RNA sequence: UAAUUGCGAUAACGAACGAGACCUUAACCUACUAAAUAGUGGUGCUAGCAUUUGCUGGUUAUCCACUUCUUAGAGGGACUAUCGGUUUCAAGCCGAUGGAAGUUUGAGGCAAUAACAGGUCUGUGAUGCCCUUAGACGUUCUGGGCCGCACGCGCGCUACACUGACGGAGCCAGCGAGUCUAACCUUGGCCGAGAGGUCUUGGUAAUCUUGUGAAACUCCGUCGUGCUGGGGAUAGAGCAUUGUA
């Protein structure tokens, strides 16, 4: 069901990786960043990731994570 | 000026157009009027919504469709969108916003999911069986 | 006495459409050059060619199907202009399929 | 009211098939890749593309003007509308169809299966693509029936966007014993297409950050 | 003072056409009518042994004036009654040719339609006349 | 969780195929803006409930405008997006929501390595082997049978009105179908209760057939308690069409 695949966290973590301060949690705001960003070919996972960039972007503002 | 606004869509079996030109409040869809339709058979979906809004709501709006289309009960869940289109609209741009969205707002619960895009169909056949789902029975031995 | 009307209806054989943007664009230009009044292309539904078959060479064993479809479309343009402007996209950049059919269409 | 026309549209591509498999039943020994039509004002643009351009130009007339000729008797154009030449190959080891009869030669002129089988391989991985594999079906000895196999590089398959970059090169042999059947796929590099979606799917990349910039405060100097 | 923009009921106009048809007699009816079985997919002929084509007639007339063209196709597909087609799927299969036909002469000797371009025939302005003054007032007196 | 989908201490590390990602279709924008094929308005207006120029037939270069009636030719489509519960509190999962949607937004296509003595020498003009090749198992013309039936087996239509018909009201919307080596669609006129002879826009299809003109369903009267508008197996006469037959 509503559960992500390898890619998607590959690729949340190394955009975090390189754009933590920025990319606030509205998902709009995400998705235009990750779209003036990044060139994800497959047009869906350009909107699947941003969910998955603020989710761990709301933990790690909630407090620190493994890894 | 403005020669044609956009709008569209397809009910279970009519369309829409964009033909809702400028009028002076009468209202007739061609094929089942307001004043001199007579169906006297199945008319709880025009008794529901227009309670307290007024009766005649003939000011400016004219729904004007030269085409037309629909089956046997498209054509009620047809009408019943289209009073629903021109009661929201007869408030909307001819009387106060305020009386629009009061109106709306008192109609909250009455519009059964009109407000959502067009994507109730049926679904296409599947091979290898009868109907839609269902499948053809087996011949075992 | 040149610069008449015709209003003349020209034919094209392809199957996309920059071709015909590109084709606008070039008529929409050279009209301009001389205050020509434009006219609009022409617009079709779709299509689909169904052809249901089987998938096995013997019918024995499952019962599989198999169907696919195509879109080609040849177009016909409703243009207002003179012979010499008409006979001038054929001539003038040559590209596939940016050309002219000579045909008469008019009544 | 004047209404036909998928009378011809499909005309249209029976034309070419039908052109396409007589060129491969004919053209065996220039080691054939295929053609490609645009219609156009009384000349069909027709290209055919060779590697061997040379053997099926002749002399400048011992083979292309009869081979206009054929076409044209074919359906009785006007002698004059088809224009019939052919066109030199780009990625000459890459055309699934011409490695395919390539190795077919290389099984006929009476050569060991495998070392040319991974040798043509190794040469296309050399030419540079991104994979490629080799089946062959049929038997190699006085046995019941095998299929031997073997690939490099890497591999895909399937979905919708494997059609565009992936090639299909399925051929047959006649030999002594009896018929049997090579089968290969090589796919291409996706960067180097210029044609078409270039990424996957799968892939994805991401380009880097700006620059870094210290305090600064905002202005003392003397100006 | 004649007809409105659109003034239409169903069954009561039909048994009031029918009822005023009936005292004129004027229809003149072939003869071989209550023979007939209506259809070539009829389940039995007619019960009533008296009516039925002045019914059709009534019918016909009251879409003559709400439609512009009419068709003698069109009105025996209309009905194209369902074949009891013994141990089969029923189908529908169209109706009698011979009772339109006559029918239709007959709405014509009494001069309601009239052949006209853009297919066939149309509403006559003996039509124009009824809606304007006579029968417009007079089914507006009736009902 | 749909899963080798993820979390995870981990003699494992780093990669591939499958999964997935992907394509098709049901999807809205008051648009980039489109088509005398749906056709649109003020139709200048003309014959049609009046001191209600808007339409009914339409003015075949009727206006400045053309998509507003199909469409993608495109592009943005809109994702766990917020609260509760819920587990190293991280994977993930149920309710409340405003709303195109909330098993993956529905369904279809696309398919891993290794195999089966699985089907197909009757799609081959693709073949190894043997057989036949002049009294032919090659090919061609006339006629029968592959529909024959003492007996079993496996799909599928009709049936046990009472929830079943006759005259009528919806014929309106839906994926299709139709030729310069000429036979496909049928419009209104005539006698036609199955065909037939008319002249029509018809052979480079939103234009003509079909304005994609079905039955299912209900009431005004007649139809009843069975073997009556439940029955139609099995047979006998007649009117006809297609095709050399």
């Amino acid at each position: 069901g509503r559960v992500r695949t390898k890619t998607v966290k590959r690729a949340s973590k190394a955009l975090i990786e390189r754009y933590y301060p920025k990319l606030t949690l509205d998902f709009q705001t995400n998705k235009r960043l990750c779209d003036e960003i990044a060139t994800i070919q497959s047009k869906r996972l350009r909107n699947k990731i941003a969910g998955y960039t603020t989710h761990l972007m709301k933990r790690i503002q909630k407090g620190p994570v493994r890894g | 000026a403005v020669p044609s606004v956009q709008t569209f869509g397809k009910k279970k079996s009519a369309t829409a157009v964009a033909h809702v030109k400028a009028g002076k409040g009468l209202i007739k869809v061609n094929g089942s009027p307001i004043t001199l339709v007579e169906p006297e058979i199945l008319r709880f979906k025009v008794y529901e919504p227009l309670l307290l809004v007024g009766l005649d709501k003939f000011s400016n709006i004219d729904i004007r469709v030269r085409v037309t289309g629909g089956g046997h009960v498209s054509q009620v869940y047809a009408i019943r969108q289209a009073i629903a289109k021109g009661l929201v609209a007869y408030h909307q741009k001819y009387v106060d916003e305020q009386s629009k969205n009061e109106l709306k707002k008192a109609f909250t619960s009455y519009d059964r999911t009109l407000l959502i895009a067009d994507s109730r169909r049926p679904e296409p056949k599947k091979f290898g069986g009868k109907g839609a789902r269902s499948r053809f029975q087996k011949s075992y031995r | 006495q040149q610069q008449q009307i015709i209003k003349i209806r020209i034919t094209l054989t392809s199957t996309k459409v920059k071709q015909l943007e590109n084709v606008s664009s070039n008529i929409v230009k050279n009209a301009e050059q001389h205050n020509l009044v434009k006219k609009g292309p022409v617009r079709l539904p779709t299509k689909v060619l169904k052809i249901s078959t089987r998938k096995t060479p013997n019918g024995e064993g499952s019962k599989t199907w198999e169907t696919y479809e195509m879109r080609i479309h040849k177009r016909y343009i409703d243009l207002e202009a003179p012979v010499q402007i008409v006979k001038r996209i054929t001539q003038i950049t040559i590209e596939p399929g940016v050309d002219v059919e000579v045909v008469v269409a008019s009544n | 009211a004047l209404i036909s026309k998928k009378r011809k549209l499909v005309a249209d591509g029976v034309f070419y098939a039908e052109l396409n498999e007589f060129f491969t039943r004919e053209l065996a020994e220039e080691g054939y890749s295929g053609v490609e039509v645009r219609v156009t004002p009384t000349k069909t643009e027709v290209i055919i593309r060779a590697t061997r351009t040379q053997d099926v130009l002749g002399e400048n007339g011992r083979r292309i003007n009869e081979l206009t000729l054929l076409v044209q008797k074919r359906f009785k154009y006007a002698p004059g509308t088809i224009v019939l030449y052919a066109e030199r190959v780009q990625d000459r080891g890459l055309s699934a169809v011409a490695q395919a009869e390539s190795m077919k030669f290389k099984l006929l002129n009476g050569l060991a299966i495998r070392r040319a089988a991974y040798g043509v391989v190794r040469y296309v991985m050399e030419s540079g693509a991104k994979g490629c594999e080799v089946v062959v079906s049929g038997k190699l000895r006085a046995a019941r029936a095998k299929a031997m196999k073997f690939a490099d590089g890497f591999l895909i398959h399937s979905g919708q966007p494997v059609n565009d970059f992936i090639d299909t090169a399925t051929r047959h042999v006649l030999m002594r014993q009896g018929v049997l059947g090579i089968k290969v796929k090589i796919m291409r590099d996706p960067a180097k297409s210029r044609t078409g979606p270039k990424a996957l799917p799968d892939a994805v990349t991401i380009i880097e950050p700006k620059e870094e910039e210290p305090i600064l405060a905002p202005s003392v100097k003397d100006y | 003072p004649g007809v409105s923009v659109r003034d239409v009921a169903a069954q009561d106009f039909i048994n009031a056409y029918a009822s005023f048809l009936q005292r004129q007699g004027k229809l003149e009816v072939p003869g071989y009518v209550d023979i007939v079985k209506t259809s070539s997919g009829n389940e039995m002929p007619p019960q009533d042994a008296e009516g039925w084509f002045y019914k059709r007639a009534a019918s016909v007339a009251r879409h003559i004036y709400m439609r512009k063209q009419v068709g003698v196709g069109k009105l025996n597909k209309l009905y194209g009654g369902a074949k009891s087609r013994g141990v089969r799927p029923y189908k529908h299969i169209d109706a009698s040719g011979s009772i339109n036909r006559k029918v239709l002469q007959a709405l014509e000797k009494i001069g309601i339609v009239e052949i006209s371009p853009k297919g066939g025939r149309r509403i006559s302005e003996n039509g124009q006349r009824d809606l304007d003054r006579i029968a417009a007032q007079t089914l507006e007196e009736d009902e």
